[PDB]
C-alpha cells in the first residue's frame, strides 16, 4: 500500500471504486408564513419544536 | 507465440484500466469538492539484446484538474467553498492531517465541526475546532473566521471562538490518497495555513470533472483498445500458418 | 433563545421549486453518461470474445 | 537442482510494474533455487 | 549467433535513470 | 550503421 | 517446494 | 507416469469443506 | 465388481448439482 | 438390472 512512493508513475496508479450517497442531509431554514384565520394552528418563529 | 500477442494484450489490458480511471470520474461528477483525476501513457522500451522493436506502454496518473469547480448556492450557513486555488485542513478516522474542499460542514451533539464525510475540520490551534454547545447563530467569515452567538445573547454579543485552516500549497506536490484526501508526497511535511485563501460563504464547490472531455477521451480508448485486440488475432494466425513446416 | 409561539399563522415548506428542478436536470444527465459508459464496456468486452 | 521457474504466458511478459507474479516466484527466473 | 555467455534478461523500467 | 537508427541499451 | 504453492487437500 | 500399487481415491467437490 | 455410471456430462459436475439417480452414483463407488 | 433401467417395450 505505499501510494507515496511513485503515484505519478505506472507502479503508483490508483483506481477508485465509483460513487456513492453519504447522507440526505435536511436543511432546516425558516420557512415563509401562512396568515390563517383558523384560532388552533399555530407557528413557531424561530428555534423550537412542537411536542406531541 | 511471437510475443507480439503480450506486447499487445498488455496495452489492450492497459487501455481498460485507463477506462477504469475515467469511469470513476463520471461516476463522481456531482460529488463535493472532487478534482478529477489525468490520465496518460508511458513509453517503457524493452532494453537488451537484439532489436529495439519491442516498447511497452502502461497507464498512469500523472496529476489532477486542480481548477475550480462548479459552485452550487444553497443559502445555508454551513456551506462553504474555496475560492480559486485553497485546501481545508482535515483529520480523518485515523488521525492525519488532509486536504480537502468539502465544504458542506455540520454540527453534532458534542459540537465538533465536521464535514459531509464526517472528517473533522482544524483550526487555528490544530485542533479540531468545537463550538459551545447551545448555539443560536453560526456565521463563517470570509477568512474561515467562525463567529458564534450564546443562545439567549443579544444580537450584540457576536464573538469569533475559531478560525478555519485554509492552506494553499503547491498543488503539483500534493496526491490523492486512498480516501480521497490530497497529501504531501514527502512525508511529515507541515501544512502551513495560509492567509491568503478565502471562503466564498454560502455556497458549496461540486466536482471540475468536464463530462465531454471524459467522453471524447473513452472513445478514443476504445478504437486503441480493439485494435490492439486484432493484432493478437493476427498473432495467432501467423502461428497456425508457421505450424505447417514440421507437417509432412 | 427559543421561537415565538404565532396564533393563526402556519410554516409553509421551504423547499425550492427551482432548485429541484436544476437538480433533476444535472442527475438526468449523469444518470446517462454513466449509462453509456456501461454500453461501452459491454461491446469492448464483446470485441474480444467475437475477435479472439 | 540449478532450475530457473516462474508463471507462463500473460503474467510474466506484462513490464514488472504491473506486479502480478508474487516476488518468490519472479526470483526464480536468475537460476536461483 | 551462437555465443557461449547466456544472453542477458532485457530491462522494461518505467526510469530509465533507477536502472 | 543505417545513419541515426535507435540502439537498444539504455540511453 | 514452491513457497506460494497451493494444496491440493481441503484447508 | 507414476505407477502405485493401490487405487487413486475420487476427488471430492463439496459445497462446503466442513461438510466433508 | 462392475464400475457403473452415467458417463460425460452428468457425471463431470459437482454432486451439488444432483442430476444422477443416487442408485445409478452409488455403482461408481465399485460395486454392484 | 440396473435398478431404475428403462424398459424396451411399451410400458
Amino acid at each position: 500500500g505505499q501510494s507515496s512512493q511513485n503515484t505519478e508513475l505506472p507502479s503508483g496508479l490508483m483506481l477508485g471504486a465509483g460513487s456513492k450517497v453519504v447522507a440526505t442531509q435536511k436543511v432546516h431554514t425558516h420557512g415563509n408564513a401562512q396568515t390563517t384565520t383558523n384560532a388552533l394552528d399555530m407557528m413557531v418563529e424561530g428555534d423550537g419544536f412542537f411536542q406531541v | 507465440m511471437d510475443r507480439a500477442l503480450f506486447l499487445a494484450m498488455s496495452g489492450a489490458k492497459q487501455n481498460m484500466q485507463a477506462l477504469q480511471l475515467r469511469a470513476n470520474n463520471l461516476a463522481n461528477v456531482s460529488t463535493t469538492g472532487f478534482r478529477a483525476d489525468l490520465a496518460q501513457a508511458r513509453s517503457m522500451q524493452a532494453y537488451g539484446e537484439g532489436h529495439p522493436s519491442r516498447v511497452f506502454s502502461m497507464t498512469e496518473r500523472p496529476g489532477h484538474n486542480f481548477a475550480q469547480g462548479s459552485v452550487i448556492t444553497t443559502g445555508r450557513d454551513l456551506d462553504v467553498t474555496i475560492e480559486g486555488s485553497g485546501w481545508i485542513s482535515v483529520l480523518d478516522h485515523t488521525g492525519k492531517e488532509g486536504l480537502t474542499r468539502n465544504g458542506n460542514l455540520k454540527v453534532d451533539q458534542n459540537g465538533m465541526l465536521t464535514n459531509a464525510s464526517g472528517h473533522l475540520v482544524l483550526g487555528e490551534n490544530d485542533a479540531p475546532i468545537t463550538l459551545p454547545i447551545p448555539l443560536s447563530k453560526i456565521e463563517i467569515g470570509r477568512d474561515g473566521t467562525i463567529s458564534v452567538l450564546p443562545q439567549g445573547a443579544p444580537a450584540e454579543e457576536f464573538q469569533a471562538v475559531d478560525r478555519i485552516k485554509l492552506v494553499k500549497p503547491n498543488d503539483q506536490s500534493l496526491f490523492k490518497d486512498t480516501n480521497g484526501l490530497f497529501r504531501h508526497k514527502t512525508p511529515n511535511q507541515p501544512y502551513e495555513a495560509d492567509a491568503t485563501v478565502s471562503l466564498q460563504t454560502g455556497a458549496i464547490e461540486g466536482s471540475n470533472v468536464n463530462a465531454v472531455g471524459e467522453m471524447t477521451a473513452l472513445i478514443d480508448l476504445q478504437r486503441q483498445f480493439e485494435m490492439q485486440v486484432k493484432m493478437m488475432s493476427t498473432a495467432e494466425e501467423m502461428d497456425k500458418s508457421s505450424d505447417s513446416l514440421l507437417r509432412m | 433563545g427559543l421561537g415565538e409561539i404565532r396564533q393563526s399563522m402556519l410554516e409553509a415548506s421551504n423547499v425550492n421549486v427551482t432548485e429541484e428542478l436544476v437538480n433533476m436536470i444535472e442527475a438526468q444527465r449523469v444518470y446517462e453518461m454513466n449509462s453509456k459508459v456501461i454500453s461501452s464496456v459491454d461491446k469492448m468486452m464483446s470485441f474480444v470474445n467475437q475477435q479472439l | 537442482g540449478n532450475m530457473v521457474a516462474g508463471i507462463p504466458g500473460a503474467l510474466s511478459n506484462q513490464p514488472p510494474a504491473d506486479a502480478s507474479i508474487p516476488q518468490d516466484v519472479a526470483q526464480m527466473k536468475d537460476g536461483s533455487v
